[PDB]
This record gives structure tokens, C-alpha cells and sequence, in this order.
RNA sequence: CGGUCCGGCCGGGAACUCAAAGGAGACUGCCAGUGAUAAACUGGAGGAAGGUGGGGAUGACGUCAAGUCAUCAUGCCCUUACGACCAGGGCUACACACGUGCUACAAUGGCGCAUACAAAGAGAAGCGACCUCGCGAGAGCAAGCGGACCUCAUAAAGUGCGUCGUAGUCCGGAUUGGAGUCUGCAACUCGACUCCAUGAAGUCGGAAUCGCUAGUAAUCGUGGAUCAGAAUGCCACGGUG
């Protein structure tokens, strides 16, 4: 049966459904290679089911909204970790030690008044 | 603002309601239509015989309380200073200090 | 750079020009309408265009048609 | 080789080589190569002389050469002799199109002098 | 340093708005201007009625005004003729039909607006400013206020150099948003210019 | 047919009270109620200079939150229609009735 | 950090080789947050710097780093009213950081066509114990040997 | 799960994303060690989060007779004028000096074609789709939308292929000539934008000096206020990092 997990990052939210047994990954009706042309994005998605030996042992059906390439890849990684813990729950320690169960709460800092950016302050002249 | 500036704004609003509501809309319509009288519609000359203050582009948004012509806000119809004064006194509904 | 739906000219200046050409050679035309376009029927007349303090006499030639009247009356003094 | 535009264009991609003519930019170069029938990515070498004669026949339709310089000089001279505002801005080497002269007029004014 | 307005910072936390209607952008400015004119007329007409707060709310196609006053019999008058006259002109100002309610301020010595008005009236009567300030502080503190501070500023007693003086009793935690701080100001127009009076009244937390 | 009610307010407690009143009016009338669906909040924002002269770096940021609720009744008995068309709700709440 | 003792951030391994050294090299070579642009450069350079030698890639990169890695550097000091230069021993992490930064600045100061070619040539020079990165390492070691008296 | 024009589109489903109201959660709470058996500190477990988790609002008594009498209010002078109305001009000048920015000097790039992934907003004298005409700015016609519905609105860096091959260049775009569009009574002084043409300086910047400690700097687009029109400024938003 399906084991579900929700992953999130900067602005992305991935819905990950895992099923027992094959090497298939479908992100938004696209393959992993089709969806992520960046190799870091594929390495991040495949990352959690490498500590746990799943080559063709789990089928992933993923949809993801918002964010960019890296945010969506991190959201998919988070969702896959959550679905794997829902699937076994003994993999908790491994995915903890790897750092995948942690939700990366690093959001874009807002622009502040009098500053050119979140922290970038305008050029200061003394004399 | 001085009293004469507010009187000027009042007179301009009145003239813009009187003429440019119907007459100048008609004239500018005759001027912009390509299908009509490409030679002597005569609308362009008649548009300048109307008073200038009747043009809505000559109106300047001023604070409804002080008449300040800068820092205006169309949502409240007040300048920034009077907007802040009314906001801190709790006289603008729903408006409060924002943080995020 | 005004649209191609016809040039602009103030009506009072237009009537002044027609009265000046229909009545034969006349005095310089004193006007404040620096924004009026020079038309071919103004060739030969000398229009005194306001520049802010004075009315600069401008004798119109065929080469001036299409310009605005204020193009021949500088408004800033620089030496 | 050489064109009805005396100038001698370099031996490189035809679309960019035709730009060396005074009066022919990128758009006009593409239009010339399209109306002639020559590809844009072919060099000036590998072009037959019958094909260069074709390019000359097409560039003859444009006023692009010392002729164009003459028409530009005539317009600026007309402005200056007319004595209009733009004529005076051309006479004094000051920006003509409303740019500020308090600062930043270095293209028209040239290197600054104390 | 400059301090935040203690009332505006607590709007929605522990302080309610004085205008409680809803409107879109089309009618927002009109309603704001009409509320301003209503409040101005009411403050000018009821100057001797100890009016401390004018709450304005606009139901579907009308306006109702609640006047918080410590002298309700003066605002109402014999057979309510005065409040009727007030309503008949509030309806003219606002354009829509009007309704007026009178809310009593049971303890005027604990309302910052009324205290500031009392102090400015005394200042205009040439009363010594220190005496007025201490009387206000004592009256507020003996009536069960958790704290009060009043501050007057500008040519006190006719001094050529302006000065700011403030008296404080009890506890006035201006940084606690949970704190119920009643704050209002007033200006005394004297022969030597304007004297601004500010009053903070602390009535507990939550 | 069916009636949907769009409630707008600046205070969320007030709009929740109004929505509760509406759903009680409808259910106690014997109609079916779809909702209340919390629609997204439109929060306008304003940044003004707090100084009378210069001091641009000194500003206050204010905002107005507009809360939205949607209430649908699928089969509106005449009872329900003329009951809700005479309901008494708070002043700071804007009610729309679409048919 | 006046009082701040600070930890370490998690750098991800290289997607192609799985090395933290190569990840930090890509981070140092990256500009304007263009990590994909820097990774292509590093991968092309490592490929070109693979066939030349014969020891795969990672090995060639480490061989190039071994010749640019500085053992001792000088730290400016203002005690005796003048420029004191105390030669301090460099830590291994700072060793790798300095080596990589020097290799990148030396490759960017080259006349070859693309940054991949510049990197490949700089790394091949470093493996041959020559170039401007090795030049800077010898400069640093020279400056340390000159001020050895101030240890 | 059925149907399907393969479009959540239509039956439906209420799971999930999300919307927005209520609640839980973090307290040095637990473990170990150090410490005056104190306060605390160091590490560990668990946990989404760990030590005021990240950011914001919040600015004590006072200092600078600091800024504002030109927002406003307020205690000498003018009054057939220092008040009021109008048209035109100026605030846009230009030998020069400074502050703050934008664009560059290029190959981690320019151009061409193809294609992927946002968030936050605004809209009725308003946003304005589709279609037709125009090289384009735009125009004509005319839906929908007071809006999780309609429109603004195609995100761009990125990625794939091709080309350019280190040159004042297929870098750079200043300046200027010609032809136009739109707003507006009216684009001369003195608007923005489009097309064609031209193609300055600039090849990384002396003395000196600035910002920034993590989703920060750097870089890439997006929106809003003011506003008929006029953003390289301001205020906000997300992408890579």
C-alpha cells in the first residue's frame, strides 16, 4: 500500500507516495531525469533511499509545488524521509544521523527599511 | 496648505465634474475615432475652448485635513502624517502596526 | 512626437494668423503660445513669441514648418 | 570583398561582416541576406562573385554610405542654421535631447577642463 | 528617544478601535472624512460636557455614535432635546441617518483624556502647573489606579525657556503590551503659547 | 437555487461570530450548510514616513487584514431565505448575498 | 568572534565523485551563486586533467593540491611599533583552503580560452611543481623563512 | 474509484498540498560532568525546532538650544499687498567639485532556437484576456473580474543545441540623425516607450574607502505606493547561493 510523507523547504511542498518495489520515480508526471536536469537535484532526491538499501525496492510517486530546483529537491528529500519512516519506523535513527528528518527552516529574510536588502546596508560616507 | 490652494482644488473638482464628465469625453471620443471625419471633426479646437481646470489631470490629491500635496494615500485620503495620527488614536478601522 | 491624428495649434493664434494673412502684411504677432505648431500659412509673418519675459520676434520661413513656436525663443540666458 | 559601399567588409559571418557598412546594422544586414538568398552563418569567403554582385544589388536600395553621412550633415546643418533650440544645442556641443547638464554631459562636452 | 504611541501599539492586543466599520477602498476615505467631521463637531459642541471618547460604528446604511462622557445629564439635557439636536446634525454631517448613545464614565479621575482636559483647563486658568499635576496624580492613585504619570511641556509658568516636567506614581509599564495603559494628550493655549499635557494611566494587565 | 454568503471583516473574532450566527440561523431553519470555508486573508500594507521633515529612514509599517468567509446553502427553503435576509449582524462585518 | 565559539556548516559531497574537497573547490570557484556553472567548469577541468596524467581525477587533483599546500605562513603583528611578521603553522583545513583559493586565483589570471582550460592547465602546472600557485606558495614559504627569527 | 475530447475536465472523493480559526509543542524540561551542594557553564538523549530557535515590532533617564513655524497647531511684520486671479517661463541652467546608484569593461560571457521551476501583490473614470492589424511601441473589437474564480502575467538567472574565439570584438551601450506610439487641453524649453541608423568612454580603476557572519553577501527576475503619463529611487517578494 502507499506510504505518504510531506516534505517542505524554502517555498516548496512535496507530496511523496511510496509503494513496495521497483526503481521508478515520477515527479509531477515526469521522470527524475526529465524533471531535474541538475545532477545535485537528483543526488539529493535519491539520497535518503541510499542509506536504506532501496535500488528497485520502492516506487516513488511525487508531486511538488512552489520554490525552485533546489528547494523542490530538498522538499522531495524531506517527503521521502517522512514516507520511509512511515514505512519502516526503524530507519528513524539512520535518517536522523544523516540529517534528513530535520526540516530546514532557513527562509528568505525580509527586506528591512533603510537597507538595500535583508542585511545589505547602504554605502556610508563620513566626511 | 493656504486657503487659496484648497479653494483652487475645490474649483477644479467642480469644473471637472461640470464639463469633462460628458462634453470633453464626447470631444475626445470624436478626436480618437479613426473612422470619423478624418479632415474637419473640429473637436480638437473645441477641446481647448473649455476651461483648463475642467481637465481632471490638473487636480492634485491633497490631504483632506491639512491640504498637503505630498505623501498622499488614496486609501485614506490623508497625508502620511495625518494617517499616522489617526492610526495611533484608533480612528482608522482595522489598521495597526505590521510586523513579519 | 504627437500622434499622427493632426498637429496642435492654439485657436486664438490660428484666427490671428488668418486675419493677418487675409488683411495683408501686418505688425508682428504677439503670442504666448509657444506650443503651437508652425503651419505653412504662417510663412512670411513674424510672430513675437513669449520667452518668459519678452516676446522674441521670429520671422517664419518655409524651413520652420513643423516646429513648435517655442523652439525659436530661448528661455534661459547663458553666456 | 568590396561592396557598392566602397568599404571592404572583413572575411567572417556575412550577417556581421555586412555591418561594417555605414548605415547597415544587424536588422538591415539580416534583411539584405534574406532578400539576396544567402545564409547568415556563411563567411564572406566561400561566396561566389555572382553572390557578391547580388549583395551589392540589394545594398544599392539603401542610402548607406558617405551619402548617408551627407544627409546627416545636411540635417544637422539645417538645425544649426535655423537657430532653433536643437540648433543651439548642436552649436555649443551640449546634450540635445533634454539630458541634464549639471552633471553627466561628458559625451557631448568631452573630457572635463577646470 | 522617541516612544511608540501606547494606544496604537496595543490596538487589537488589549485596546479596541474607536471606529469599527468595514468599507472598501471606494468608501474608505469618505467614511474617514465623515468620521473626522463628526468627531470634530462633537468635540467642539460638547467641550464643557467632559467627553472622553467618541466611538463611531457604521451599520449597513447608517451611523451610530457612542459618546463616553462623565457628565451624561449635560449631554442629554431636559427631555433629551440636546442629544436630539446633536443627532439631527450628526445625520447631516454623515449624510446617512444617525443614532447617538451616551455611555457614562463612572470614574473621571481614571480617564487619561478627562485628566488631561482638567489639567489644561487649570493651566489656562493660570493655575500653577505643579499643583495641577500633583492633584491629578493623587486623585488617580487614591481611586485605585495601579499607576499614573502625567507630563507637561513648554514655557511652564511663563518661562522664556521651555521645560518638560513629569510626575509619576505607582507602576506604568509602557513596554508590556498586556498592560492596560490608558493614554491621551491635550494642549493648553496660554498667553505664552502651547503647553502639551500627556497622561498615562495603568489599570492592570490582561 | 442556492445561496452563497461572503463575509468580510477586519476582525476575525467578529467575522467568526457572524458566521456562527449565520450557520445557526440556517441549521435551526432546517437547511443544509456547506462551510464555513476560510478564504485567504487580503492584508494590505502601508509604509509611511514618521517624521515631519526629513528622516526617511524612520518609517512605520501598518497593515489592514481583511478576513473572508464563504457560507453556502444548497437547498434554501423560503424559510431560510427570508430568515437570513433579516438577520442582525455586527457593524464591522460586510455581508454579500449571491443567488 | 570576540567570544563566539562557532561550529561548522554542512557542506554536501560532490554529485559526481562524492568528495568534500571537490565540493569546496566548486564553492570557491563559484561566483554569484552559480553552482551549476562552476560544477561544469570543475568537471571539464578534471576530465581534461585526467587523460594527461593517468591517475583518474580525484588523485590528480590531490597531487596538484600537494604542491600548492603551504606549511607555514606569516601573521602581521603591531607590537614593536613596526611590521612584525610571526611565522605561524597553518592548519590542515586552512591549508586546503589556501591551496584551493590560490589555484583558482592563478587559473583566473591566465590567458587560455575558457575557465575549464585555465583550470586544467593550472592543475597540470601545479602537479609539475610550477605555475603561479606554486609561485605564491614559494613566496609565502620564503617570507616565513625570512622571519623565522620571530617565531 | 468510474468516465474522458487526456485538460481535475466530469461524476466524485475530504485523503494530501493549501486556505484560516482553535490547540499542542521548547521549559536547561531530562541525563552526565564542572561549579560555593548556588546561579550558571560544557556535552548528550529525544525532538521539526535547544538553550532569549530565525526575523520583526518594542527605543529608559537624558544628550546634541539637533531637525521641522513650509504637514499641522501656536506666543513681530504686510494688508488696494508680503493677500488673490491669470498666461508664459523657472525649479530641468552648466567652466566645475562631492555623495548615492544603474550599466559596463566580457568567454563563469554575448547572440539565436528550444524548454523547466516562484513568491508576494494590485485592479471599477480600474485590470483588461481571446481574436484581427502593426517589425515594434501599440491599435480595433470585445469576454471575464470588486476577484483562492477573471486580468495584470511570458519569471529570470538555469538547462539543451549552435555560433562567436580574445579583437575595443557578434563586448559595451553613450551620443546623435530620421520615422513613429501613447498619456495628456498641450510632450519646444521639459515625458516615457518603439523602429531604423550611428556606435563615446570604458580592457577592472591612485591616495583612500564601504557593506556583509548564512538562506547572509553576491547575483536573477517579480510586484506595489505616489501616479493621466513619467522609477536606474523607495518599499516589499521569491530563485540560485
Amino acid at each position: 500500500n502507499q506510504y505518504y510523507g510531506t516534505g517542505r523547504r524554502k517555498s516548496s511542498a512535496a507530496r511523496v507516495f511510496i509503494k513496495p518495489g521497483n526503481g521508478k520515480i515520477v515527479i509531477n508526471q515526469r521522470s527524475l531525469e526529465q524533471y531535474f536536469g541538475r545532477e545535485t537535484a537528483r543526488m539529493v532526491v535519491r539520497q535518503p533511499l541510499e542509506l536504506v538499501d532501496m535500488v528497485e525496492k520502492l516506487d516513488l510517486y511525487i508531486t511538488v509545488k512552489g520554490g525552485g530546483i533546489s528547494g523542490q529537491a530538498g522538499a522531495i528529500r524531506h517527503g521521502i524521509t517522512r514516507a520511509l519512516m512511515e514505512y519502516d519506523e526503524s530507519l528513524r535513527s539512520e535518517l536522523r544521523k544523516a540529517g534528513f528528518v530535520t526540516r530546514d527552516a532557513r527562509q528568505v529574510e525580509r527586506k528591512k527599511v533603510g537597507l538595500r536588502k535583508a542585511r545589505r546596508r547602504p554605502q556610508f560616507s563620513k566626511r | 496648505a493656504k486657503q487659496s490652494m484648497k479653494a483652487r482644488e475645490v474649483k477644479r473638482v467642480a469644473l471637472a465634474d461640470k464639463y469633462f464628465a460628458k462634453r470633453a469625453e464626447l470631444k475626445a471620443i470624436i478626436s480618437d475615432v479613426n473612422a470619423s471625419d478624418e479632415d474637419r471633426w473640429n473637436a480638437v479646437l473645441k477641446l481647448q475652448t473649455l476651461p483648463r481646470d475642467s481637465s481632471p489631470s490638473r487636480q492634485r490629491n491633497r490631504c483632506r485635513q491639512t491640504g498637503r500635496p505630498h505623501g498622499f494615500l488614496r486609501k485614506f485620503g490623508l497625508s502620511r502624517i495625518k494617517v499616522r495620527e489617526a492610526a495611533m488614536r484608533g480612528e482608522i478601522p482595522g489598521l495597526k502596526k505590521a510586523s513579519w | 512626437r504627437s500622434l499622427k491624428k493632426g498637429p496642435f495649434i492654439d485657436l486664438h493664434l490660428l484666427k490671428k494668423v488668418e486675419k493677418a494673412v487675409e488683411s495683408g502684411d501686418k505688425k508682428p504677432l504677439r503670442t504666448w503660445s509657444r506650443r503651437s505648431t508652425i503651419f505653412p500659412n504662417m510663412i512670411g509673418l513674424t510672430i513675437a513669441v513669449h520667452n518668459g519675459r519678452q516676446h522674441v520676434p521670429v520671422f517664419v520661413t518655409d524651413e520652420m514648418v513643423g516646429h513648435k513656436l517655442g523652439e525659436f525663443a530661448p528661455t534661459r540666458t547663458y553666456r | 570583398a568590396r561592396i557598392a559601399g566602397i568599404n571592404i567588409p572583413d572575411h567572417k559571418h556575412a550577417v556581421i561582416a555586412l555591418t561594417s557598412i555605414y548605415g547597415v546594422g544587424k536588422t538591415r544586414s539580416k534583411a539584405i541576406l534574406a532578400a539576396a538568398g544567402i545564409a547568415e552563418d556563411v563567411k564572406i569567403s566561400e561566396l561566389s562573385e555572382g553572390q557578391i554582385d547580388t549583395l551589392r544589388d540589394e545594398v544599392a536600395k539603401f542610402v548607406v554610405e558617405g551619402d548617408l553621412r551627407r544627409e546627416i550633415s545636411m540635417s544637422i546643418k539645417r538645425l544649426m542654421d535655423l537657430g532653433c533650440y536643437r540648433g543651439l544645442r548642436h552649436r555649443r556641443g551640449l546634450p540635445v535631447r533634454g539630458q541634464r547638464t549639471k552633471t553627466n554631459a561628458r559625451t557631448r562636452k568631452g573630457p572635463r577642463k577646470p | 528617544g522617541q516612544k511608540v504611541h501606547p494606544n496604537g501599539i496595543r490596538l487589537g492586543i488589549v485596546k479596541p478601535w474607536n471606529s469599527t466599520w468595514f468599507a472598501n477602498t471606494k468608501e474608505f476615505a469618505d467614511n474617514l472624512d465623515s468620521d473626522f467631521k463628526v468627531r470634530q463637531y462633537l468635540t467642539k459642541e460638547l467641550a464643557k460636557a467632559s467627553v472622553s471618547r467618541i466611538v463611531i460604528e457604521r451599520p449597513a446604511k447608517s451611523i451610530r455614535v457612542t459618546i463616553h462622557t462623565a457628565r451624561p445629564g449635560i449631554v442629554i439635557g431636559k427631555k433629551g432635546e440636546d442629544v436630539e439636536k446633536l443627532r439631527k446634525v450628526v445625520a447631516d454631517i454623515a449624510g446617512v441617518p444617525a443614532q447617538i448613545n451616551i455611555a457614562e464614565v463612572r470614574k473621571p479621575e481614571l480617564d487619561a483624556k478627562l485628566v488631561a482636559d482638567s489639567i489644561t483647563s487649570q493651566l489656562e486658568r493660570r493655575v500653577m502647573f505643579r499643583r495641577a499635576m500633583k492633584r491629578a496624580v493623587q486623585n488617580a492613585m487614591r481611586l485605585g489606579a495601579k499607576g499614573i504619570k502625567v507630563e507637561v511641556s513648554g514655557r511652564l509658568g511663563g518661562a522664556e525657556i521651555a521645560r518638560t516636567e513629569w510626575y509619576r506614581e505607582g507602576r506604568v509599564p509602557l513596554h508590556t503590551l498586556r498592560a492596560d495603559i490608558d493614554y491621551n494628550t491635550s494642549e493648553a493655549h496660554t498667553t505664552y503659547g502651547v503647553i502639551g499635557v500627556k497622561v498615562w494611566i495603568f489599570k492592570g494587565e490582561i | 437555487q442556492r445561496i452563497r454568503i461572503r463575509l468580510k471583516a477586519f476582525d476575525h473574532r467578529l467575522i467568526d461570530q457572524a458566521t456562527a450566527e449565520i450557520v445557526e440561523t440556517a441549521k435551526r431553519t432546517g437547511a443544509q450548510v456547506r462551510g464555513p470555508i476560510p478564504l485567504p486573508t487580503r492584508k494590505e500594507r502601508f509604509t509611511v514616513l514618521i517624521s515631519p521633515h526629513v528622516n526617511k529612514d524612520a518609517r512605520d509599517q501598518y497593515e489592514i487584514r481583511t478576513h473572508l468567509r464563504l457560507v453556502d446553502i444548497v437547498e434554501p427553503t423560503e424559510k431560510t431565505v427570508d430568515a437570513l435576509m433579516r438577520l442582525d449582524l455586527a457593524a464591522g462585518v460586510d455581508v454579500q448575498i449571491s443567488l | 568572534p570576540r567570544r563566539r565559539v562557532i561550529g561548522q556548516r554542512k557542506i554536501l559531497p560532490d554529485p559526481k565523485f562524492g568528495s568534500e574537497l571537490l565540493a569546496k573547490f566548486v564553492n570557491i570557484l563559484m561566483v554569484d551563486g552559480k553552482k551549476s556553472t562552476a560544477e561544469s567548469i570543475v568537471y571539464s577541468a578534471l576530465e581534461t586533467l585526467a587523460q594527461r596524467s593517468g591517475k583518474s581525477e580525484l588523485e590528480a587533483f590531490e597531487v596538484a593540491l600537494e604542491n600548492v599546500r603551504p606549511t607555514v605562513e606569516v601573521k602581521s603583528r603591531r607590537v614593536g611599533g613596526s611590521t612584525y611578521q610571526v611565522p605561524v603553522e597553518v592548519r590542515p583545513v586552512r591549508r586546503n583552503a589556501l591551496a584551493m583559493r590560490w589555484i583558482v586565483e592563478a587559473a583566473r589570471k591566465r590567458g587560455d580560452k575558457s575557465m575549464a582550460l585555465r583550470l586544467a592547465n593550472e592543475l597540470s602546472d601545479a602537479a609539475e611543481n610550477k605555475g603561479t600557485a606554486v609561485k605564491k606558495r614559494e613566496d609565502v614559504h620564503r617570507m616565513a623563512e625570512a622571519n623565522k627569527a620571530f617565531a
